[PDB]
C-alpha cells in the first residue's frame, strides 16, 4: 500500500497519551518477514498531532493515496492484512482459520482494555495533573493546549461512567464565618468524603482490569502462544502506558498478585524489547502546511467543518 | 451576596456605621484577596417587576436558566440610592430561588436610636436546613455589642468592638458557644486605620487571633496610589507552625466619552501556589467580569478555570 | 390520622381506549400468576415469512426475545396471563434505548437495556473465547447495522423498524396525512436516541455530532462516507469468519442466538442497505443457520 | 420599544420559573396593523430549553391575531416523572366594566412524552397506561374560549361572578368541553368578610371510531393540588392503573372560601386574609356513550377536604398557606394531610 500514517508522538516515538500510536509504531517496526513487509512497504509515518486529518477525530490515521482514511489501530491493521500480496518471526500473519479470533481479540483490547488506559490517563488525579495535562504542551500549538486534555478527560468520563466512577453557598455564609471553627473544617468534611471515594473508585477499577486481562489471556491461549500477533501489540501497549505512568507501581503490584511475577516480567521483557528496536524500518516524514494544525490552519480547518 | 448588599444600604441610610462591626472589620483583607473567579461563561439579566419586587435570571454553560424573586420593603426613604455601591425604621427582605425553591429572608427592625435587631432565615427545601438566626445588637459611640442566636444546631454568640482614640487603634472579639455542639470559639482583632506621607494612604494591620488553635494571622493593606490599592496577608499558626503569604493589587480606572469604569484585581498566593486575575468592567447598566487562575505548581503555568461573566441590570 | 371520615373503594373505571392500545401492541409468549410475568418492551415487531412468528425488528430486541424463549421455555408470539411482548416507544425510559423488561405488577421492576446487557453477557462471561465473539458482534457488527439504518436506509425504512408509530397503507385519510408528517418531523429525533444505546455515541462521536445538525456539508459527508466504508469492510470480514462458527451441539449458545438475531433483522430490511445485499448473496449459510436456530422457538 | 425584561412564570405545580422576554413594537412600515413580537425563553428540562414566540397584531378595535410558535419542554406528572416537549404553532383570534371576550385558536403541535423517572423508583410512571403514552404524536386542535368576567378584580375581587367556557375539538380524535363558574360576595363595611364560590365541570369525548386512538394523558382531566382541590396532592385524585393518575374523561370540582382581613388592626387594610375553604370534587372515566350515565357517576362518591389558612392576594400572585383536613377520599388518593403551601394565579 502507499499512504501516510499520522500519529501522536513528538518527532521520534509515539506519545503515551495514545496506545494506538505506540502499538502502530511497533507494528511497523516488527514487519520483518517477506509477507509482512509487503503490507507495510511505503507507509511514511508522520507525527502530525492534529486530529483534523482524521475521519473520526482519533489519530492513528492511514490516509492512503486516494483520500481513503482508515482511523484507529484496529481498523488499520485489519486494512493492511486485507491488502497483502498473498505470497514466524517478530510478527505473524494469521491463517484463514484464525482470522476471526484474531479480530475478536484485537477488538476486545480496543473496547474493554483501552477503556481502562484512558481511565488511567485522564480520570486518575495523580496521573492527569502530573503527567497528562502537562504532556500536550509538548505536542500541540500555542492556543490549543488547554482544550485537548480537557475534552479528552470529558470523553473518558462518559466512556467509563457505567463501570467505574444558589442558596447552597449562602446556607453556611450566615453560619460558617459565624462559627469560624468548621470554616477550617469545611474542607475537612470534603476531604473526609474524598478519601473513601477514591478508594471506592480504585476497587471497581482494579477488578475490571483484573477481569479484562483475565478474559483476554484466556482467549489468547487458543492461537499460537509462541508468536507475536497484532493483538498482542495493542495489549502490551496498554501495559506499557499503564505501568509507565506516575501511578504505575500500584498497578504493577496489583497485576502481580493475580497473574504472577513470571508473567508481568515476561510481558515487560517484550515491552522494553519493542521500544528499543531500531527505526530502520520506520521511514518518517515531517508535516507539510496542510498537516500541521497551526493557528492559521486550525481556523481554516474550523470553518470547513461548517462549510 | 445580595442579602449582604441590601444590609449595607439600609445602614448608610440610617447612619449605623457597619464598618465598626465584627463582620466588616477585616473588610479590605477579603475583598482584594478572596474574590470569586467565574468558572465558566455566564450571562445574567436583572429587572424590577412591582414597586417592591425584583427579578433575576442567569444561565451558564454548566447550569440552565435559574432565577430569583426578591422582595424588599423598608421605611428608609433613602434606601435604593446606596444599592449601587428619630424614626423607628425597618426592612423586610425575602427571596426565593426558583429552579429549586431555596428560600431566604431578612427582617431588620431598628428598635431604638442605638439598638437594632436582625432576623436572617435561610430555608432550603433540598439540602435541607432551616437556619434561623437573630442578631440583637446595641450600638454606642464606642461599642457594637452584638448577641447572635443561631439555629444551625443552637449556636449562640457574642461580639464587641471597642474603638480607642489619624490613629484608630481599634479592637474586636467574639465568643461563640455551641449549646449542642459543645465546641467553643474566640477571636481578637487589632486593626489600625492610619495615615502616611509616602503616597497618601491608610494601612490595615489586622493582628488577628484564635487562642483555641493559636491561629494568629496578619494583614497589611496599603493604598499605594490615588486609585490603586495593595494588600499582603501573612497567615501563621502556633504549636503546628505552617505559614502563607497572599497578595492583592486592586487597580481602579475611569473612562469617559454613561462612563466606563474598569477595576483590575490580582491575588498571588504562595501556600496554594496560584495566581488569580480578574477584570470587572461596568457601564450604565451592563457589567462584564472576566477572570483567570494560573497555577505555577516543563511548562508549569497551566491556567485552570478561566471564566467570563456578563451581567445587565436596571 | 383518624380524620378522613369516609373512605371508599379505590376507583374501578378504566379508559377502554388505553386498554385497546395496550392490547394492540401486546404479543403473548405462549407455553405465571400475576407477578411472575414480564413484558419485554421492543421498538416494533415484524412478521417472518417462514414461521409466521412475531419477531422484533432490532437485533438486540430479537436477541433478548430469543434468550427469553430459551431461558423460560416459551414459544414465539404469533403476529390465561402468559408473559408478553410490548411494542413501546424509546421514550418509555430515561435511557431512550429499548429492549427493556417490565417485570411484575405491584412490585414492578424495570430492567433497562444496560441492565439486560449486563445480564445477557454474564451468562457467557464464564467462557472467554465466546465472550470475544459476542463483543465483536456487539461492537463491529452492531455499528455497521446502526450506520446503515441511520444513514444508508430511507427515513421510512428506519421508522418501519425503530418506531411504534403506525404504518399506514397509503395516504388516503387526513389521519394518514399527518401520520406521514410525524415520520418526517420525528425521524431524526428517533435516530439520535438510537445512537445512544451501545455507547455508539462514544465510539462514533463525530458522525453523531453531524446528526445534531443541519444541511450536511461536504466535510461531514466525505468523512462519514469513509467511516461507514471501513465499518462495512470490517463487517464483511466478521460475517465471513462467522460461517465457520455455526455447528450446533444441541441447545443454542448465546452467541448462536446473537448471530441469528442479526441475520433475521438484516434480511427483514426491504432496501439494499449493503448488509442485506451481502448477506443474501455471499452469506447464504448464515441465512440458513439463522432459520434453523429460529425454528426451535416456534411450533 | 424593545424592553428586554425578566419575570416570573407562576406555573403549574407551586414552582415558579424565570423567563426572559424580548419585545419589539414593529414600526409603521411593515405595519398599519399595530404589531408587537415577543421572544420568551424559559428553562426547559436538562437537554433543551423553552422558546416561545408570539406575534400580536391588532386587526380591528376589537380583534387580535396572535401567532404563537413554541418549542417548550417541561416536566409533568406527580414526581416530575414525565418529560413533555411541544413543537408547533397557534393562530389565535381574540374578540374584545364586564370583561367579555371570545377567543378562537387553531393549533398544530407535535408532542413528545418521555418517562423520565428512574426504574429504581419502581412502579411509579411505569404502569401499562404510562408505558403506552410515551412516544410522539401530532395533533391539530380547534378551540373556542368564552369568558364573561363581571368581577371588579381578577386576583382580589369583592363582588360579581365569572363564567369561562372552553371547547377543544381535535377533529376525529376528541372533543373537550370545560366550564368554570365563580361567584364572589362580600358582607361587611370595608369588604371584611368575602365569601367566594367556584364550580368547575368538564367533559371529554372520544370521537375516534369505536374506541381506537386513545386520548393522551396530557389531554385528560386531573384533580388535586394547591391550585385545585386543596388537601390532596397534585395529580392526586381520579382513577389509577397502579399508582399513576391516569386522568379522567369527565370531572366536577367545587369549592367555598371565606376571607376575613386579619382582625389585628395594625396589619389590616392589607392583602392578607384569613382563609377557610371547603373543596371537593370527583374525577371519572365515563364509559363513553352518553351524558346521562356520566352524571350518575360524577355525583356519587366525592373527595372533599376542608381546612383553614392564611392567604396573600396580590395582582401578580396568590400565596396560600393552609392547614388542610381531608374529609372524604378514596383509598388510593394522594392525601397531603397537614400543612400545604399554595402559589399561583388560579385556585379552585
Amino acid at each position: 500500500v502507499k499512504g501516510s500514517v499520522h500519529l501522536w508522538g513528538k518527532d521520534g516515538k509515539a506519545s503515551l497519551i495514545s496506545v494506538d500510536s505506540i502499538a502502530l509504531v511497533w507494528f511497523i517496526k516488527l514487519c520483518t518477514s517477506e509477507e509482512a513487509k509487503s503490507m507495510v512497504a511505503g507507509l511514511q509515518i508522520v507525527f502530525s498531532n492534529n486530529t483534523d486529518l482524521s475521519s473520526d477525530g482519533k489519530l492513528p490515521v492511514l490516509i492512503l493515496d486516494n483520500g481513503t482514511k482508515v482511523s484507529g489501530y484496529v481498523n488499520i491493521v485489519q486494512f493492511l492484512h486485507k491488502n497483502i500480496c498473498t505470497s514466524e518471526e517478530d510478527l505473524a500473519i494469521v491463517r484463514k482459520k484464525d482470522r476471526l479470533l484474531e479480530y475478536s481479540l484485537l477488538n476486545y483490547v480496543d473496547v474493554e482494555i483501552s477503556r481502562l488506559t484512558d481511565y488511567q490517563l485522564f480520570l486518575n488525579t495523580k496521573n492527569y495533573n502530573e503527567y497528562t495535562k502537562k504532556l500536550f504542551s509538548k505536542l500541540l500549538y500555542f492556543p490549543m493546549w488547554y482544550n485537548t486534555p480537557l475534552q479528552l478527560r470529558s470523553q473518558a468520563r462518559e466512556n467509563c461512567e457505567e463501570i467505574i466512577g444558589e442558596s447552597k453557598a449562602m446556607e453556611s455564609a450566615s453560619q460558617l464565618a459565624q462559627s469560624k471553627t468548621f470554616k477550617i473544617a469545611h474542607k475537612n468534611k470534603i476531604k473526609g468524603k474524598q478519601e473513601l471515594q477514591q478508594v471506592k473508585y480504585n476497587l471497581q477499577f482494579d477488578n475490571r482490569l483484573q477481569s479484562c486481562v483475565s478474559n483476554w489471556l484466556a482467549a489468547r491461549k487458543k492461537l499460537d502462544d509462541s508468536v507475536i500477533l497484532s493483538s498482542d501489540l495493542l495489549f502490551l501497549a496498554n501495559l506499557y502506558v499503564q505501568l509507565g505512568l506516575p501511578d504505575g507501581n500500584r498497578i504493577r503490584s496489583k497485576l502481580e498478585q493475580t497473574f504472577g511475577s513470571e508473567l508481568l516480567n515476561s510481558m515487560s521483557n517484550k515491552i522494553d524489547d519493542f521500544v528499543h528496536r531500531p527505526s530502520n524500518n520506520l521511514e518518517q516524514r515531517d508535516p507539510q502546511f496542510r498537516e500541521q494544525g497551526n493557528v492559521v490552519m486550525s481556523l481554516y480547518n474550523l470553518a470547513c467543518k461548517y462549510i | 451576596p445580595y442579602m449582604d448588599q441590601v444590609l449595607r444600604a439600609f445602614y448608610q441610610s440610617t447612619h449605623w456605621s457597619t464598618q465598626n462591626s465584627y463582620e466588616d472589620i477585616t473588610a479590605t483583607s477579603r475583598t482584594l484577596l478572596d474574590f470569586r473567579i467565574p468558572s465558566a461563561i455566564h450571562l445574567q439579566i436583572s429587572n424590577k417587576s412591582t414597586p417592591n419586587t425584583f427579578n433575576s435570571l442567569d444561565f451558564s454553560t454548566r447550569s440552565r436558566i435559574n432565577g430569583s424573586l426578591s422582595y424588599l420593603y423598608s421605611d428608609a426613604q433613602q434606601l435604593e440610592k446606596f444599592m449601587r455601591n428619630f424614626v423607628k425604621k425597618s426592612l423586610y427582605y425575602g427571596r426565593m430561588y426558583y429552579p429549586s425553591s431555596d428560600l431566604e429572608a431578612m427582617i431588620i427592625k431598628r428598635l431604638s436610636p442605638q439598638t437594632q435587631f436582625m432576623l436572617k432565615g435561610v430555608s432550603s427545601f433540598k439540602e435541607s436546613l432551616n437556619v434561623l438566626t437573630c442578631y440583637f445588637q446595641r450600638d454606642s459611640h464606642r461599642n457594637l455589642q452584638e448577641w447572635i442566636f443561631s439555629t444551625s444546631d443552637l449556636l449562640c454568640g457574642y461580639r464587641v468592638l471597642h474603638n480607642f482614640l489619624n490613629s484608630s487603634l481599634s479592637l474586636g472579639a467574639e465568643f461563640w458557644l455551641g449549646l449542642v455542639s459543645l465546641s467553643p470559639g474566640c477571636s481578637t482583632t487589632l486593626r489600625y486605620y492610619t495615615h502616611s506621607t509616602n503616597t497618601g494612604r491608610p494601612l490595615t494591620l489586622t493582628l488577628s487571633w484564635n487562642p483555641l488553635f493559636g491561629h494568629i494571622s496578619s494583614t497589611y493593606s496599603a493604598k499605594t496610589g490615588t486609585n490603586s490599592t495593595f494588600c499582603a496577608k501573612y497567615d501563621f499558626n502556633l504549636y503546628s507552625i505552617e505559614s502563607n503569604l497572599s497578595f492583592g493589587c486592586e487597580f481602579w480606572q475611569k473612562k469617559h466619552h454613561s462612563i466606563f469604569t474598569s477595576v483590575w484585581k490580582l491575588s498571588t498566593s504562595l501556600r496554594d501556589k496560584t495566581l488569580k486575575l480578574l477584570w470587572e468592567g461596568k457601564w450604565r447598566g451592563f457589567l462584564i467580569s472576566a477572570g483567570t487562575e494560573l497555577v505555577f505548581t516543563n511548562i508549569p503555568v497551566f491556567p485552570a478555570k478561566f471564566g467570563i461573566q456578563f451581567q445587565y441590570s436596571t | 390520622d383518624t380524620f378522613p371520615l369516609q373512605t371508599y373503594a379505590a376507583q374501578t373505571d378504566k379508559d377502554e381506549a388505553v386498554a385497546l392500545e395496550i392490547q394492540r401492541r401486546s404479543y403473548t409468549f405462549t407455553e405465571l400468576t400475576v407477578e411472575g410475568t414480564y413484558k419485554l418492551g421492543v421498538y416494533n415487531v415484524f412478521l417472518e415469512a417462514n414461521t409466521g412468528a412475531a419477531l422484533a425488528t432490532d437485533p438486540w430486541c430479537l436477541f433478548v426475545q430469543l434468550a427469553l424463549c430459551q431461558k423460560n421455555g416459551l414459544v414465539l408470539p404469533t403476529h390465561t396471563c402468559n408473559h408478553e411482548m410490548l411494542v413501546l416507544s424509546r421514550l418509555s425510559n430515561p435511557d431512550e434505548a429499548l429492549p427493556i423488561l417490565v417485570e411484575g405488577y405491584k412490585k414492578r421492576i424495570i430492567r433497562s437495556t444496560v441492565a439486560i446487557s449486563e445480564i445477557m453477557r454474564s451468562r457467557i462471561l464464564d467462557d472467554a473465547e465466546q465472550l470475544m465473539y459476542y463483543t465483536l458482534l456487539d461492537t463491529v457488527l452492531y455499528d455497521c447495522w446502526i450506520t446503515q439504518i441511520i444513514f444508508c436506509a430511507s427515513d421510512a425504512q428506519f421508522m418501519e423498524l425503530y418506531s411504534c408509530q403506525k404504518l399506514s397503507g397509503s395516504i388516503v385519510t387526513p389521519l394518514d396525512v399527518e401520520n406521514s408528517l410525524l415520520q418526517k418531523l420525528s425521524a431524526k429525533s428517533l435516530k439520535i436516541s438510537l445512537t445512544k444505546r451501545n455507547k455508539f455515541q462514544f465510539r462514533h462521536r463525530e458522525i453523531v455530532k453531524s446528526m445534531q445538525g443541519v444541511y450536511h456539508n461536504h466535510h461531514n459527508s466525505v468523512n462519514q462516507e469513509q467511516v461507514l466504508n471501513v465499518l462495512f469492510e470490517n463487517s464483511k470480514q466478521v460475517l465471513l469468519g462467522l460461517k465457520d462458527m455455526l455447528k450446533s451441539d444441541g441447545q443454542p449458545t448465546y452467541l448462536h442466538l446473537k448471530i441469528a438475531s442479526y441475520i433475521l433483522c438484516i434480511t427483514n430490511v426491504k432496501e439494499p442497505i449493503k448488509l442485506k445485499t451481502f448477506v443474501e448473496n455471499e452469506c447464504k449459510e448464515l441465512v440458513q443457520f439463522a432459520q434453523d436456530t429460529l425454528k426451535n422457538f416456534v411450533q | 420599544t424593545f424592553t428586554a425584561k425578566t419575570g416570573t412564570n407562576f406555573g403549574n405545580d407551586n414552582d415558579a420559573e424565570a423567563y426572559l422576554q424580548f419585545e419589539k413594537l414593529i414600526d409603521k412600515k411593515y405595519l398599519k396593523l399595530p404589531t408587537r413580537v415577543n421572544l420568551e425563553i424559559l428553562r426547559g428540562t436538562k437537554i433543551h430549553s423553552s422558546f416561545l414566540f408570539n406575534s400580536y397584531s391588532s386587526l380591528s378595535p376589537q380583534s387580535i391575531l396572535n401567532l404563537k410558535v413554541f418549542s417548550q419542554f417541561y416536566n409533568w406528572n406527580t414526581n416530575k416523572g414525565l418529560d413533555i416537549g411541544q413543537r408547533g404553532a397557534r393562530l389565535s383570534l381574540r374578540y374584545e366594566s364586564p370583561t367579555l371576550f371570545h377567543e378562537w385558536f387553531l393549533e398544530t403541535c407535535w408532542r413528545s412524552t418521555k418517562i423520565c423517572s428512574q426504574g429504581t423508583s419502581a412502579p411509579y410512571m411505569y404502569s401499562g397506561t404510562m408505558l403506552s403514552q410515551a412516544g410522539d404524536q401530532l395533533r391539530t386542535i380547534l378551540g373556542h374560549t368564552f369568558v364573561l368576567d363581571k368581577r371588579d378584580h381578577i386576583m382580589c375581587p369583592t363582588k360579581g361572578s365569572m363564567l369561562k367556557w372552553s371547547n377543544e375539538l381535535s377533529p376525529g380524535k376528541h372533543l373537550k368541553t370545560q366550564l368554570e363558574l365563580n361567584s364572589v360576595k362580600s358582607w361587611m363595611n370595608d369588604d371584611f368578610i368575602t365569601f367566594s364560590t367556584t364550580i368547575k365541570t368538564g367533559y371529554l369525548k372520544n370521537l375516534s371510531s369505536q374506541q381506537s386512538l386513545p386520548v393522551h394523558i396530557c389531554d385528560k382531566f386531573q384533580s388535586g393540588g394547591p391550585s385545585d382541590i386543596r388537601g390532596f396532592q397534585t395529580f392526586g385524585l381520579g382513577p389509577r392503573d397502579l399508582y399513576d393518575a391516569v386522568g379522567g374523561d369527565a370531572f366536577v370540582s367545587y369549592g367555598l372560601s371565606v376571607f376575613s382581613r386579619l382582625p389585628w388592626k395594625k396589619v389590616e387594610k392589607s392583602n392578607f386574609r384569613l382563609h377557610w375553604f371547603f373543596n371537593g370534587g370527583k374525577l371519572v372515566n365515563h364509559d363513553n356513550t352518553s351524558l346521562g350515565n356520566c352524571i350518575g357517576q360524577l355525583s356519587k362518591e366525592h373527595s372533599t377536604s376542608t381546612g383553614i389558612g392564611l392567604v396573600l392576594r396580590h395582582p401578580m400572585a396568590r400565596f396560600e398557606l393552609n392547614f388542610t383536613l381531608p374529609i372524604t377520599a378514596h383509598e388510593n388518593d394522594l392525601i397531603r394531610k397537614g400543612f400545604q403551601f399554595g402559589l399561583g394565579l388560579a385556585f379552585l
